[PDB]
RNA sequence: GGCCGGUCCGGAUUUCCAACGGGGCCUUUCCUU
RNA sequence: UAGGGAUCGGGUGGUGUUUUUUUA
């Protein structure tokens, strides 16, 4: 990607094709782990640019509100991938229906970098230009888990290492850092008694998790206070913006419900 | 309504020959 | 709240203030009236400022108000 | 005040306060040079000019590269000897940063202008 | 056409000169940007069919 | 008949004889090709191989071309079809470029221009249409930058704020 | 440099001397320098001397076309035709085949590794497209097995690793090369590069791309000009990644030239059924000249030298009947040059040649100006090379076939059993005589009511030109020219006509008054002037000079100065008929003075007639004033000039 | 203080839905100011009624230019007089009844504004300097 | 540098297309200034 | 440093009740 995207092979030294629609620049891109012939990019128009390598063509484009930072596709379902854009949350998106976009996980305060899945296809990570990384499962749309720490800032790339065990995160301040991902287990081969103990209240946990104190153990955290009040005021003023929806929905006729996930698109070449 | 006694070269003209001939 | 600063929603442009948009434009608008005494078409301004009369048939049109100049209880407009 | 100055008090401020995004008009031409050479050495991204007729408006999209810019003033000449005490006297650190004077051939910072062999009169500076 | 109704109307003879029974082709064609617009519509559309593989 | 004195082409006598014909069909027309004249026609292709027309008029008859404009490029879209017409201006130097991009578009709008300058040192000059007039607007962006890069020099892109 | 860096730099405003004219000076320059020793090493040492730093793409670029002018100078001289410029590309295909405790190291700043090994490979692709162009040096008797061997191993590398950059230019060496009989193991070089551009058409996404365009063309010739060819399900492979492309044709040419070979060697591929119907498509369709011209080739060289189905070898034809009435204006003049080389290089032109001439009849009818001379030209060699019975029944239809029938008369007599085209003439007689009634009157009394659609007269202005009977013919041509281009072609066939065979006055007095009241017009002038001085003859000289005198716009003016060159006894019969041309003693005013003067210089007798003529002028002059003073418009007669000016 | 301002729009070959030729818009013009209409009252008038945009858009030149080449211009420029006048007004207000203060502070205020834009006429000279408040 | 015959069964003739560069050159024609 | 809830003055839009209808 760049003023134009091309596509290469390593055989020779000039562009085996132009891709792009029209004049404006390709931000990021990325291929898939399957069907490798397709792939995916982010150009400044804020928009997302689907290609085909077989037709050797761009293929679909939808336009979002703010500019998509940095694509991911799943390796397991093959034909989702994630969005991370400047508006504080990552998009899970589909690919045979572009015009809703799947899943919307929301718990961020600034622009959202680099996000990718892990590769077990089911939770996956995205670190964003507050100076705090995240971690969402796939089928919730709020933050399983927040890493932070003071020397870290602006962090911009993060990846999920292999084996789904780890979580690399580069910072802006030059540091790479290693994170585990299930951030409360060990790496040390267990015996049958500790795996069995441990497997047996992961399982308690999991269906005793909406009991009102267990709720709120399993949830506190320790947020940077920048990040805290960030929040905080976001909530007030979502709370605001909903509360004079809510009343211009009880006076006017037709104000019709748009979904959450249908509500950053603002358009799509190729209506079907 | 809105017009004007004034503001014009012409008016000008009409008031020089007011004020010569008064 | 969080807003993209180049090119955003035309549901928040036509929103915002004439003034405060990223590139200012007028929000008043011509129309035709067709005076009711003699149908003839004439044009007329939104925030009409004075009272415009048809000189056709020389009735009165529209009456001017601090916004947009209401119109005068017969006359038939297009939005053009 | 002046127009490059606060336009690039505003390019600095709004990054210390971290958006990503700015305005600012009129958008003057020596505006147009001056941070078309700091995105030329990479320290704010991709900028748009939207041009209406009145003076124009430059949207900066920026990370957070930057932490200072900043205009001298008055806008005093230079010599070849006096560019390396100016980035002394002006900048943190010796190779790092740039200080960016209008030359006569052209509109550059100061390794581009001892690069070509000219000067000029001193214009702003940014690390 | 025309000049086809006013000639063939008395002989017998039509089916050796009288070929034209279908109607044109070759259509004018569309621009370049739109016939881009219509082929990448249909590359999604069998690029969709492709990925609807996947989908078991 | 009614061109400028230098000898035309015959493709210039064919849309010529394309304007007479409008003539002939007269009283539909409000006498409005009584004053017409032009200086010189020039066809060329675009990247899509395709030709467009630009017929520069001496400009009281820019907006003597009123009205009537699309009406009788449409029908000269019917008679000397298939090759897209367009009307213009004639001899700062940015104003004169401005206007004959205003009117090189259609009597349609723009809105607005941009020019992006990106991270590599290039730049995109966008400009911006209407909202309207679209099906017809849409057919012709690529010969209208191809005229207007070969009419100036310039690179310009052509958008409107709209789906595609 | 620094001189070419602020020549296209930004922030320099203007000079004269602004356009890089040294791209044109070296091309110009080693036409003397070309030692081809000592001075071009001198050349090309400085190349190296920045090529061993850092270059992106735009000097790189730019060097690139530097070297295309060398080479260019090296086309217009090369100072010596024999060898010691093939030893030196020869030469230069061999050239391009604890411390650190006390070490104060202080202003520390790294390096980047590009400056090495970009430049490593960089020279090299250079070095050998520079070379490779020299070797497609092209002097004839020049290329031999004894000189060529040599290079044979040197060129088969630079084919396989090259990327990219010279390697269509070694095929394109390879097709130079194609013709001379090589040894073995460069036959087998030759096998070996068509199965590489075979992979390279394998890995390539794309087939318009200037590399498997040349690799197209190097398998152009591979197909025409070998012993065996053979991989043809390959090549099949190779034309269905062709015919996706031809959706754009641009810069094909190279792979139609491919399509040219493999249809002339005539390989059966099910696959060229369908490149035949693509390229009638673009054959009609594309936009620009001689891609059509060789999709007609291909498609022509298909449509007569492979098989067809018997339903689908005259459906072909109704497509080109369907594509006959093509909206664009030129695809359709491409229908008619591959109609009229059907008609041209056999029984099938008789099986065919009633719809081609009905269909050839519509397009007569059609609307597009320079195509119905084409039409016209092909109605002409159909008819001529007709069978009898196809002309017989097409001779009757086109008898057969109101204004319909009218413009069928004017077609089949304008292709005109010399007896039967007399018999059609004569129902044409019987349609001509019918076809003259008030027209020209109905023509002058609107001329009147202006001081105060001919379809069938241009029919028989038509026949008339084609031609008792016809001195009848000429008398209704007399009707007619007695609708300003219609009545022009009557006036010329009258005048045809009595330079054929009181009628003179006539005639004289017709053509003068529908002057008053075109370059038919001034043949027809002249014609009446031939009539004139053929010819009551001073009445009908008087009637002449006075028919003159009321003529003297700018073509009723030159008809006066052109009568009056017919004009000039020298001056006993041209009394009166300077009764105006001395009064005429703005371009159109401007050469109405050097008619004026043409007039003075072409006399004792006549220079006395002209001075008793100024008096006369002097004195109606003097009965005008009497008769204004007697009248005597005021603010009227300056009303003209302050509207005027 | 704030802004209440008219934004002009970006359009400069407008608007499209004048069938009005670019005389009679003259023509107009100099009627009204031969009726004795103000500059700003002579571009309101045709802006409603006669509907343009604004007439530096239709015809190719402002209103003061155009009033100067018809011959009807003004001897002095419309904001000096309209700020006279004012003035003379609250003068004779305040010769009527003088005891307001707060009209003696606003007509301190007034003939300040009148030797601003006064001064400024002067260094420009439309109209010619030795003049100070008639 | 490519594409087309027509002289004869691969050497000379030719049309068009592109890339450089060459020459006359289109715009103060009416006016004090 | 920003955000929020009101309130006053003007404007725009919505569409329910107070309002009304050929006097402005
Ligand atoms: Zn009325």
């Amino acid at each position: 990607g760049g003023a134009k995207i091309h596509l290469w092979d390593v055989n020779r030294l000039k562009p085996v094709s132009d891709l792009s629609w029209g004049a404006d620049n390709i931000t990021s891109l990325k291929f898939n782990q399957n069907e490798t012939d397709i792939l995916a990019s982010t150009g400044s128009d804020n928009s997302i640019v689907l290609y085909d390598l077989r037709t050797n063509s761009p293929t679909q484009k939808i336009v979002q509100t703010m500019r998509t930072n940095a694509i991911c596709w799943n390796p397991m379902e093959a034909f989702n991938f994630v969005t991370a854009n400047e508006d504080h949350n990552a998009y899970y998106y589909d690919m045979r229906n572009l015009s809703r976009s799947l899943n919307v996980f929301k718990d961020h305060v600034s622009a959202v970098m680099d996000v990718d899945f892990s590769p077990t296809g089911d939770e996956i990570v995205t670190g964003s230009y507050d100076k705090s990384i995240r971690i969402y499962k796939t089928n919730h749309g709020h933050s399983r888990e927040i890493y932070h720490t003071k020397r870290m800032q602006h962090v911009f790339q993060v990846k999920y290492s292999m084996d789904s065990k780890y979580i690399i995160s580069g910072s802006d301040d030059g540091n790479v850092r290693l994170w585990r991902s299930k951030a409360w287990e060990r790496s040390n081969v267990k015996t049958t008694r500790e795996k069995n103990k441990l497997e047996y209240d992961e399982k308690l946990k999991e269906r005793f998790r909406h009991m009102p104190e267990i709720k709120r153990i399993s949830r506190h955290r320790h947020v940077p206070q920048v990040i805290k009040k960030a929040q905080e005021i976001k909530n007030i003023e979502l709370s605001s913006i909903k509360r004079r929806e809510a009343n211009e929905r009880r006076t006017r006729k037709d104000m019709p419900y748009i979904s959450e996930r249908k509500k950053q698109i603002v358009g799509t070449v190729h209506k079907y | 309504k809105k017009a004007k006694k004034d503001f014009y070269r012409f008016q000008v003209r009409e008031r020089k020959k007011q004020e010569i001939n008064q | 709240l969080v807003q993209d600063l180049l090119h955003p929603t035309a549901a928040s442009e036509a929103r915002k203030h004439k003034l405060k948009t990223l590139v200012q434009g007028p929000r008043s608008y011509f129309l035709d009236v067709k005076c009711p005494g003699c149908l003839n078409i004439t044009t007329v301004f939104s925030h009409a400022q004075t009272a415009v009369t048809c000189e056709s048939c020389s009735t009165i049109l529209c009456t001017p108000t601090g916004g947009k100049a209401k119109l005068s209880e017969g006359t038939s407009f297009r939005r053009k | 005040s002046s127009v490059l100055a606060d336009a690039l008090n505003a390019i600095n401020n709004a990054e210390k306060t971290g958006k990503r995004q700015v305005l600012l008009r009129p958008s003057s031409k020596v505006i147009i040079k001056f941070l078309q050479v700091m995105q030329k050495h990479g320290y704010i991204g991709e900028f748009e000019y939207i041009d209406d007729h009145r003076s124009g408006k430059i949207v900066v999209q920026l990370n957070g590269r930057l932490n200072k810019c900043g205009v001298i003033s008055p806008r005093f000449n230079v010599k070849i000897g006096d560019i390396e005490k100016w980035t002394a006297n002006l900048l943190p650190a010796r190779q790092f940063g740039y200080v960016i004077l209008t030359t006569s051939a052209g509109i550059m910072d100061h390794e581009e202008a001892r690069r070509k062999h000219v000067s000029g009169k001193i214009l702003g500076f940014v690390y | 056409t025309d000049m086809m109704n006013v000639i063939d109307d008395r002989q017998v003879i039509e089916n050796a000169n009288l070929l034209k029974g279908k109607s044109s082709t070759y259509e004018v064609p569309l621009p370049q940007r739109i016939q881009q617009r219509h082929d990448r519509k249909a590359a999604y559309e069998i690029s969709r069919q492709e990925v609807s593989k996947w989908n078991d | 008949a009614k061109i400028l004195s230098q000898a035309p082409t015959e493709l210039e006598l064919q849309v010529a004889q394309a304007f007479v014909e409008l003539e002939n069909s007269s009283p539909e027309l409000k006498a409005e090709l009584r004053p017409l004249q032009f200086k010189s026609i020039r066809e060329i292709d675009v990247a899509g191989g395709k030709k467009a027309l630009a017929i520069f008029v001496p400009v009281p008859s820019l907006a003597g071309f009123h009205k009537v404009q699309t009406k009788l490029t449409r029908e000269l879209e019917k008679k000397f079809q298939d090759r897209h017409v367009i009307f213009l201006a004639e001899r700062t130097l940015t104003a004169v470029h401005d206007k004959i991009l205003e009117d090189l578009v259609f009597p349609t709008e723009i809105v607005g221009k941009r020019v992006r300058y990106l991270v590599g040192g290039n730049k995109i000059q966008k400009v911006l249409l209407d909202s309207k007039d679209v099906q017809q607007i849409d057919y012709k962006l690529e010969s209208f930058q191809a005229v207007y890069n070969k009419l100036t020099g310039k690179q310009i892109v052509f958008e409107i704020p709209s789906e595609t | 440099g620094f001189a070419g860096e602020e020549k296209d730099s930004e922030n320099y405003h203007t000079k004269v001397k602004e356009i890089k004219s040294n791209k044109s000076y070296d091309a110009g320059e080693i036409l003397a320098s070309n030692i081809s020793l000592t001075e071009f090493g001198t050349l090309l040492s400085p190349v190296k001397a920045l090529l061993m730093v850092r270059i992106n793409l735009r000097n790189q670029n730019k060097l690139s076309e530097l070297l295309r002018r060398y080479l260019l100078g090296l086309n217009h001289n090369s100072d010596s035709e024999s060898e010691s410029i093939l030893k030196f590309c020869h030469q230069l295909f061999q050239e391009s085949e604890k411390e650190d405790f006390f070490l104060v190291n202080l202003e520390s700043k790294s390096y980047t590794i590009n400056s090495n090994s970009l430049l490593l490979n960089s020279t090299l692709q250079k070095f050998a497209l520079d070379l490779l162009r020299n070797v497609i040096t092209r002097h004839r008797s020049f290329l031999t097995v004894s000189h060529l061997e040599g290079f044979i191993p040197f060129l088969r590398d630079s084919l396989l690793s090259e990327n990219e950059g010279v390697v269509i230019s070694t095929l394109r060496i390879l097709i130079t090369l194609i013709r001379l009989d090589f040894s073995d193991e460069s036959s087998e070089i030759f096998k070996n590069c068509a199965r590489k551009v075979l992979n390279i058409i394998k890995v390539s996404p794309s087939t318009s791309s200037e590399l498997c365009q040349m690799g197209l063309k190097f398998l152009s010739a591979f197909i025409r000009h070998t012993d065996s060819t053979l991989k043809d399900t390959a090549l099949s492979y190779v034309l269905g990644r062709v015919l996706p492309d031809l959706n754009e044709p641009s810069r094909q040419g190279l792979a139609f030239n491919f399509l040219k070979a493999l249809v002339s060697k005539h390989i059966m591929l099910p696959e060229l059924y369908d490149i035949a119907d693509t390229t009638r498509e673009i054959m009609v369709t594309n936009h620009s000249k001689e891609i059509r011209d060789v999709s007609r080739s291909v498609y022509y060289q298909f449509l007569m030298e492979y098989d067809q189905s018997k339903g689908r070898l005259e459906k072909q034809f109704k497509f080109m009947v369907d594509n006959l009435q093509y909206p664009t204006e030129s695809g359709r003049q491409s229908v008619m040059e591959l109609i009229n080389l059907i008609i041209t290089k056999p029984a099938l032109l008789s099986k065919l040649s009633s719809s081609f001439f009905l269909a050839l009849v519509n397009v007569s009818f059609n609307d597009d100006a320079p195509r119905c001379r084409e039409m016209a030209s092909v109605l002409i060699s159909t008819m001529l090379p007709k069978l009898e019975n196809k002309d017989l029944e097409i001779v009757e239809k086109y008898i057969a076939a109101d204004n319909a029938s009218f413009l069928n008369l004017g077609l089949r007599t304008y292709k005109v059993s010399i007896g039967f085209e007399h018999t059609i003439e004569l129902d044409e007689l019987a349609i001509k005589r019918i076809r003259y009634i008030l027209s020209d009157t109905s023509v002058g009394s609107e001329h009147q009511w202006d001081l105060v659609f001919s379809s069938y007269m241009e029919a028989t202005e038509s026949v008339y030109k084609h031609g008792w009977d016809g001195i009848i013919t000429c008398l209704l041509y007399p009707h007619s020219w007695v609708a300003n281009l219609v009545h022009q072609l009557i006036a010329n066939k009258d005048k045809l006509e009595i330079s054929l065979t009181t009628i003179a006055t006539r005639i004289l007095h017709q053509l003068g008054a529908p002057s008053i009241p075109a370059n038919v017009s001034i043949k027809t002038l002249v014609n009446i002037s031939i009539l004139w001085k053929e010819q009551t003859g001073e009445d009908l000289k008087y009637t002449t000079a006075i028919d003159y005198m009321v003529t003297r716009g700018i073509i009723r003016s030159d008809e006066h100065r052109m009568d009056s060159f017919m004009s000039k006894a020298l001056l006993v019969q041209v009394l009166d008929e300077d009764e105006v041309i001395a009064e005429g003693e703005y371009l159109e005013t401007y050469y109405s003075r050097a008619v004026d003067e043409e007039q003075e210089e072409l006399l004792e007798d006549k220079l006395q007639v002209s001075d008793f003529t100024k008096i006369y002028t002097a004195v109606k002059q003097t009965v005008l004033e009497r008769r204004k003073e007697r009248r005597s418009a005021d603010k009227k007669l300056r009303k003209h000039a302050r509207s005027r000016e | 203080k704030g802004i209440s301002s008219s934004a002009i729009p970006y359009s400069r070959n407008a608007p499209a839905w004048f069938k009005l030729s670019s005389e009679s818009v003259i023509e107009q013009i100099v009627k009204y100011a031969r009726k004795g209409l103000t500059p700003s009252q002579i571009g309101v008038l045709l802006r409603d009624a006669h509907g343009v945009t604004q007439a530096r858009v239709i015809t190719g030149n402002k209103i003061m230019r155009i009033l100067k080449s018809n011959g009807l211009a003004p001897e002095i420029p419309e904001d000096l007089y309209y700020l006279i006048k004012k003035a003379v007004s609250v003068r004779k207000h305040l010769e009527r009844n003088r005891k307001d203060k707060d009209a003696k502070f606003r007509l301190i205020l007034i003939e300040s504004r009148i030797h601003r834009l006064a001064r400024y006429y002067r260094t420009v000279a439309v109209l010619p300097p030795n003049w100070k408040y008639e």
